[PDB]
RNA sequence: UGCGAAAGCAGUUGAAGACAAGUGCUUGUCGUUCGUUAUAAAUGGCCU
């Protein structure tokens, strides 16, 4: 419904992660995500047309 | 800009090993350049591959082990940890790791039979032996500030003299652990350093159009041969008959007799692909034996394909073209061009 | 001058036995499922599925065993590989001949020619689960009487021996 | 598996005096206006750019119809005495015109206020006055002095050159395209004499013997011309100096001739002949001229003219009466957030490797009987048959593919007097024709074979077959008829 | 680096989904683009695209089998009454799913949908199945390959959206 | 080869062994729908006839339809003939002309003869 | 040919096929493919068999 | 035919015609894999 | 069924055995035989 709504929850704490995403960061209207099967990535698409890939550092 | 990080063929000419990135780690894979085998079975696509398991660790160095030298083909990989690993491509597992140490990343290796030699970051030389998998010797030239590539001389049966380079070039002497010599080198790091004959050895520099060939014995540049574009690969055919260096922009050029104004030299032949709809290809390796040619380029993302040309008989300036998937209409074979099933009879209609 | 020689093939083989419903396609299905063997009345056709064409021609004329044999005798069946012993099929003729053939290649002049000894029955049918093969047999109100044996081959002698189990 | 074969329409030999294609592109003229002028309209001319407003000339007036409007937009009433020509030049921007006094006035085509250039011919009356087609400046006049002068824009003073020759008034002009050296003019003599401006002029080069008063003369291409006088048009070829074609289906004398071609008929170029009988016929050069089509008007036609070939737009074909009517005949011719969620179907592939398309393409859709009949509904697709309003082609395939299926009793069981009488009423009629009489004689002795003894309890029924009786015994008549005459026509062969 | 700067797309980014063990992303959306990407976080360049014709891509997602890991397969569906399926380069071996098998009335759209594994217990066999959302709390499972209704599954009140669960039981 | 099945023709290439078309030529009821008990005693039109042009540009089809059974027109055949054109490339044949009754009402054509080259440049026939 | 759904009594038709159907089997380990032979009864002279392989995913012919 | 052969067609269908080293082994197991 | 043209011209459609039903007798049937050229009807209609 409106640009940059994406929340990455840790479990099993249920805490909101706080550094990331920020309001700096390219999100757009996200209407798609994936998680990689391994390797820690994450993609999300947007609205425009543009899929953005991020590294999870900690995979 | 090329997905393939490195390649390297066999002595040979008939097996490539590149290394890609799966997500974020990398996978060591060989393919067939040859599109039949000397029985005449159709080549295949070979679906195995090498992966690594930490996201860190990475190749640096990529070098083939002689097939008809071995009994077991195998491929000596560098890697950034610190350890050279051994692996073997039928079996698709790493036989033994050489390790040593240090942690620094090996920069280059270079094999003479059972003679194995590495350089570390650190510019420590290190000597190694197949057969009997252990660290021979290891020692620091002073001078040697940096290091990153190393060639051995091909002088007989034994290693006598190193060929290591820098910003700079210099030969050194296993038993003296000195240097013995000196060549002004290029303004940027050396990047291919092969040796094409006796008392001549080319060096190529990263970011550079210009290929200097050095005399090992007297030192002076006989000659500088210059490309369009930026060098990437290098490969000579017998014994300083042709040379042929792919560009960084995607073309492959070859100098005929280099070693025959006379000073600064430029490619006698130009190769490029292009494909049927207009789009140009770029070839990231090549290999030249005698008077056949091997073009290398990646179809898809990381497929690599390969074609064998006759460069004698090709003109000065020559296009490869093939026929790359572009808005082609799909056509299944049980259906007709209007989408009719073929197995249905036609109707009747006045 | 002038001379003589067939060229196209025939209407597609079929199991032409009144009582057997649900048996009639002798037609089989590779175990890759990449290509269809079909009997034809002088001839064994291999078609690749995934091309819509005939990879593969087996005539009878060609070879010596196969015009000895088929030129009445008609396939009861095919199996996939060699029940003897990785693109052998084995036919069963209705008098009980059983050879050995190979597809995607060339055919060999020799196959593993055999014969099934049988008294006074026409084989109908054969079949298998695994490793176990049963044939079934046709013996004389104008209504066929059947005999199903369990049939193995044996190592030793190379032959094939059946052992009667109902009727 | 094939999809479901469609229900062909039954289609009978082809009958004498066919729908051409050629006729079916004329007849679509159905618009029909006809306006009422002070006198004969003596000249129609089109505007060879657009909008392709035509002019025509009658009594002392000079109008200019809008081609979109089909109504009067321009006026010009300055001419004292009759007129006799209101044609364009090839910009379109002047329209000059001739008078009975003799003088030549050329307007501003759109700007009846302003006169250009008034030019006092002759004497006598000045009948043709037409620009030259290649060249612009150049104005070309034909007078009762039996001279036609070639005038020039800039010199209005005197004539360029000043053709001579003919021997009777000269009423037709015609210049060849291709040859702007050539002039061609036809005078009552029945010679048509061609001039040639390069050389010194003022003699015929040659004439051509038409043998009655020249009308209108056109060049319909570089190498021939088509001349219209008396009772016939003759079309001549200039490089053999021959008339290669000659017809005289007019019954009075033909006045006026157009010309048209490249235009986005079947026929690639037309010929419209006036007769001065009410006849406008169509000719097709590329067919000997033959006759392709024709109209009738209430009187005698002295003008014709079509749109030119650029029309741009609806067409138009206009004649001209002596009573002083005028007959037109015309062929016509959400949100940003929304969108941009909704942002790809405009996208048809063109960067992409493969394109693969499935989507089976939509067939017409079907109409009841047919889908009676696919879904088995034998009694059902029957009735249908016989609604009103129902094509007659359409009540006999439904009847004839019933037979071919095999179902005529089977469609005819559960039936009473109540739903029998549609089929006998469509029989009663379908009786007459050539084309249903076979299938009327089954359908007709099923339901008598199977309903017998209902006729006699039903006197509605009883009667329908009484008028039948009466029908059947007339085709007797006429079929036994044909018979004789046909067995006559065998005694005169 | 963005996986989409290779080759951009036209439309929205309707769904998206990493291959189980290529490296390998897929790409969806209205623009009717089956887009597919090698990602490798450095250059992520275009493997191969799939272009069809009026049908708008809602979902997609790959698909291998439990058992033949050979069999590689991406369905993709839209705001239609048929499916796509493309097993997995000179051509492209396309399935068009539109066959309900009596169920026609519950199912008017295949565009929100979900492929799981079902092991047929009696044999022991394991297969593929498509799991749709219909009309009236409806959920329409048919087989993967062969296209077959197999089972349907009806709730309260209007559906919105479900999943798979596995529960192992033994070896 | 072209072998005249019963209201239709198999275009078959024996070069490949192969079948490359079945195309239906006649009206009928040959696919609309399966016949069934009464209904398989209908009889479909019969493609007597069948010859090509020296040519090979147009095809000449004979056609014998009989009507169904137990009707006042159960006894008078129709026959029909028709001329076909495809271009090389196309693969169906598409009917260009109908004759209904050729040379009067149900008298047979018993024998067809393509023209020569000579004449006509091959596009003419007799019917006999 | 007709697929009977037992289930709930239901069927699906694949209807104007060449010919009446002798033989109908299922091809597969998931019911892939179907297995039909057709007959040609117009042909009173011969029979006429032909033997198509049909996919069962979209039903058309995948061997004929 | 328009050829000089004949065909000629039979009531079982048949139409005849009347007429007038390391890298070696390597290779071998690569491919098996 | 034979011949012929499509119209038509000639000529056939028998015997035994077994079974079921009804009451040794009667009828009807035949995934039974020999010989001669030799009404139907289980509510049951075609995808996307």
């Amino acid at each position: 419904a409106v640009k940059d709504a994406l929340r990455l929850v840790h479990l099993p704490s249920c805490s909101v992660f706080s550094n990331w995403p920020t309001s700096g960061t390219p999100l757009g209207k996200v209407t798609s995500v994936a998680f990689s099967p391994s390797g820690g990535l994450l993609a999300v698409g947007n609205e425009q047309g543009k899929v953005r890939l991020w590294k999870l550092n900690h995979y | 800009d090329s997905p393939v990080l490195q390649s390297a063929y066999d002595p040979s000419g008939q097996y490539l090993c590149y290394v890609t990135v799966a997500l974020d780690k990398q996978r060591v894979g060989v393919q067939p350049t040859q599109r039949a085998t000397s029985s005449g079975v159709d080549t295949v696509w070979n679906e195995n591959f090498l992966y690594l398991e930490d996201s860190k660790l990475k190749v640096t160095c990529l070098k083939w082990v002689n097939l008809a030298s071995s009994d077991t083909v195998a491929i000596i990989l560098g890697m950034n940890n610190g350890e050279i690993w051994l692996y073997s491509v039928l079996a698709n597992e790493v036989t033994y790791k050489f390790t040593t140490g240090n942690s620094y990343e090996i920069k280059d290796i270079d094999l003479m039979g059972n003679q194995l030699w590495c350089i570390d970051s650190s510019d420590a030389f290190y000597q190694f032996d197949l057969l009997q998998f252990k660290l021979l010797q290891h020692f620091r030239i002073n001078n040697c500030v940096q290091l990153n590539k190393l060639t051995i001389v091909p002088a007989g049966d034994s290693v006598a003299q190193l060929l290591v380079a820098s910003h700079s070039i210099s030969l050194i002497d296993i038993e003296e652990k000195k240097v013995v010599m000196t060549f002004p080198g290029h303004v940027s790091p050396v990047s291919t350093l092969q040796v094409i004959t006796n008392e001549f050895f080319i060096s190529g520099a990263e970011g550079d159009r210009f290929l200097n060939v050095y005399d090992i014995h007297s030192g002076m540049t006989k000659c500088v041969l210059v490309a369009e574009s930026d060098i990437k690969e290098l490969s000579h055919s017998g014994q300083a008959d042709s040379i042929a260096v792919t560009t960084e922009d995607g073309s492959l050029e070859i100098f005929v007799d280099p070693l025959v104004g006379n000073k600064s030299k430029k490619s006698s032949k130009k190769i490029q692909i292009v494909s049927k709809d207009g789009r140009k290809v770029p070839i990231y390796n090549a290999f030249i034996n005698k008077d056949l040619l091997n073009v290398s380029w990646l179809q898809n993302a990381t497929m690599p394909y390969f074609k064998n040309l006759q460069w004698r008989e090709i003109p000065n300036e020559y296009t490869v073209e093939i026929s790359l998937n572009w808005n082609n209409k799909n056509k299944s074979a049980d259906r007709d061009l209007h989408g009719k099933d073929l197995a249905s009879a036609t109707n009747y209609v006045e | 001058q002038y001379k003589l020689s067939v060229v196209s093939g025939g209407k597609p083989a079929l199991n032409n036995l009144s009582s057997v419903t649900g048996n009639k396609n002798i037609a089989r299905l590779s175990q890759d499922q990449r290509n269809y063997i079909i009997p034809f009345n002088n001839q064994i056709k291999v078609y690749s599925v995934e091309t819509r064409q005939c990879v593969k021609t087996l005539k009878f004329a060609n070879n010596s065993l196969l015009s000895g044999i088929f030129l009445n005798e008609s396939i009861v069946k095919i199996l996939l590989g060699d029940i003897t012993v990785a693109h052998l099929i084995t036919v069963f003729t209705n008098n009980g001949h059983v050879i050995v053939l190979n597809y995607k290649g060339k055919l060999v002049e020799s196959p593993k020619h055999f014969k099934i000894s049988l008294a006074d029955e026409k084989l109908a049918n054969v079949f298998h689960s695994e490793g176990n093969y049963r044939i079934l047999t046709t013996f004389k109100n104008s209504l066929q009487s059947y005999r199903l044996y369990a049939l193995t081959f044996d190592d030793a002698k190379k032959q094939f021996e059946v052992a009667h189990q109902a009727e | 598996s094939t999809a479901r074969p469609r229900i062909i329409t039954s289609k009978a030999p082809l009958l004498p005096q066919q729908t051409t294609p050629e006729q079916r592109y004329w007849r679509q003229y159905t618009s029909a206006q006809l306006v009422k002028e002070h006198n004969s309209v003596t000249h129609i001319s089109f505007n060879p750019q657009h909008p392709h407003d035509f002019a025509v000339t009658s009594s002392t007036r000079v109008q200019i119809f809008s081609s979109r409007t089909r109504q009067v937009i321009k006026t010009f009433s300055r001419f004292k005495d009759v007129v006799y020509s209101a044609s364009f030049r090839s910009d379109g921007k002047l329209l000059c015109a001739g008078d009975a006094t003799g003088l030549v006035s050329v307007y501003d085509s759109y700007n009846p206020r302003t006169i250009l250039l008034s030019i006092n011919a002759s004497t006598h009356p000045t009948h043709v006055t037409k620009f030259h087609t290649q060249d612009n400046k150049i104005l070309a006049t034909a007078s009762d002095d039996r001279v036609t002068r070639l005038w020039d824009i800039s010199n209005a003073y005197e004539p360029q050159l000043e053709l001579t020759g003919a021997t009777d008034y000269v009423r037709t002009l015609s210049f060849i395209p291709a040859a702007p050296h050539l002039v061609a003019t036809g005078s009552y003599d029945g010679l048509i004499r061609l001039y040639d401006t390069r050389s010194s002029g003022s003699t015929p080069i040659y004439s051509l013997n038409h043998d009655q008063p020249v009308e209108n003369v056109i060049a319909v291409s570089p190498t021939q011309i088509v001349s219209c006088g008396g009772n016939n048009f003759k079309v001549w070829d200039l490089t053999s100096n021959k008339k290669l074609y000659e017809r005289g289906n007019f019954n009075k004398a033909v006045t006026c001739l157009d010309y048209v071609e490249n235009f986005d008929s079947p026929m690639q170029s037309a010929l419209i002949a006036s007769s001065l009988d009410g006849h406008v016929k169509v000719f097709d050069p590329l067919d000997n001229f033959q006759v392709k089509f024709g109209w009738k008007f209430s009187g005698p036609v002295l003008s014709c003219a079509v749109s030119p070939s650029t029309a741009q737009g609806n067409r138009h074909l206009v004649a001209g009466l002596s009573s002083g009517l005028l007959a037109i005949r015309t062929k016509k011719k959400k949100s940003n957030n929304f969108q941009r969620m909704m942002r790809g179907s405009e996208y048809q592939g063109d960067q992409e490797h493969i394109i693969h398309n499935d989507k089976v393409r939509s067939q017409r859709r079907m109409r009841a009987f047919e889908r009676n009949i696919n879904q088995f509904k034998w009694s059902e697709a029957l009735d249908n048959a016989f609604v009103p309003g129902m094509a007659k082609e359409l009540t006999l395939t439904v009847l004839q593919e019933l037979r071919k299926r095999g179902k005529v009793r089977v469609a005819l069981y559960g039936r009473d007097e109540s739903t029998l009488e549609p089929l006998l009423n469509w029989c009663l009629k379908g009786i007459e024709d050539v084309r249903s009489a076979s299938i009327v004689a089954d359908w007709v002795a099923v339901v008598l074979e199977l309903y017998g003894n209902t006729l006699e309890s039903s006197p509605v029924l009883q009667e329908l077959m009484i008028d039948l009786k009466t029908k059947v015994r007339h085709e007797i008549h006429k079929s036994k008829e044909a018979q004789r005459i046909e067995g006559m026509l065998q005694l005169l062969t | 680096k963005d996986a989409n700067a290779s080759h951009p797309s036209h439309s929205a980014i309707q769904s998206l989904s990493f291959h189980p063990s290529k490296p390998l992303l897929l790409t969806g959306g209205y623009d009717k683009t089956l887009r597919i990407y090698h990602i490798d976080g450095k250059t992520n360049h275009l493997v191969t695209s799939l272009h069809l014709v009026g049908s708008p891509i809602q979902t997609c997602t790959f698909y291998t089998s439990l058992s033949n890991q050979n069999q590689q397969n991406i369905f993709t569906a839209g705001r239609r009454r048929y499916m796509h399926s493309w097993d997995l380069s000179q051509t492209a071996k396309i399935e068009k799913f539109s066959r309900l098998y009596g169920h026609e009335s519950t199912q008017r759209s295949f565009e929100n949908f979900k492929v799981a594994h079902l092991q047929n217990s009696q044999t022991n066999s394991v297969h593929g199945i498509v799991l749709l959302q219909g009309n009236n709390g409806w959920i329409n499972i048919l087989h993967s390959t062969s296209g077959l209704w197999l089972m349907g599954c009806k709730i309260e009140g209007v559906i919105t959206d479900f999943c798979i669960d596995y529960q192992p039981i033994s070896r | 080869l072209y072998f005249p099945h019963i209201s239709a023709v198999q275009i078959f290439d024996f070069y490949k062994n192969e079948q490359v078309n079945y195309q239906y030529l006649t009206s009928g009821v040959n696919n609309s729908m399966g016949k069934v008990r009464f209904e398989l005693n209908l009889q479909d039109p019969i493609i007597t006839d069948l010859k090509f042009t020296k040519d090979g540009q147009w095809m000449i089809t004979y056609e014998i339809e009989y009507p169904p059974n137990d009707l006042l027109s159960s006894k008078d055949l129709t026959h029909i003939l028709k001329f076909w054109t495809k271009n090389d490339n196309e693969t169906n044949w598409n009917l260009k002309t109908k004759v209904i009754n050729p040379h009067g009402i149900s008298v047979p054509i018993t024998k067809i003869l393509p023209s020569p080259r000579s004449v006509n440049n091959s596009q003419g026939c007799l019917t006999a | 040919m007709s697929l009977w759904q037992l289930e709930t009594n239901s069927q699906q038709f694949l209807p104007r096929l060449n010919g009446i159907i002798i033989d109908c089997q299922v091809l597969g380990p998931q019911g892939n493919y179907y297995s039909l032979i057709l007959q040609m009864t117009e042909n009173n002279s011969n029979s006429d068999y032909q033997f198509l392989l049909l996919n069962a995913s979209d039903l058309t012919s995948k061997l004929s | 035919n328009y050829d000089t052969d004949f065909i000629f067609l039979d009531i079982e269908s048949t139409l005849g015609v009347v007429g007038t080293s390391n890298s070696d082994i390597f290779a071998e197991q690569l491919h098996k894999l």
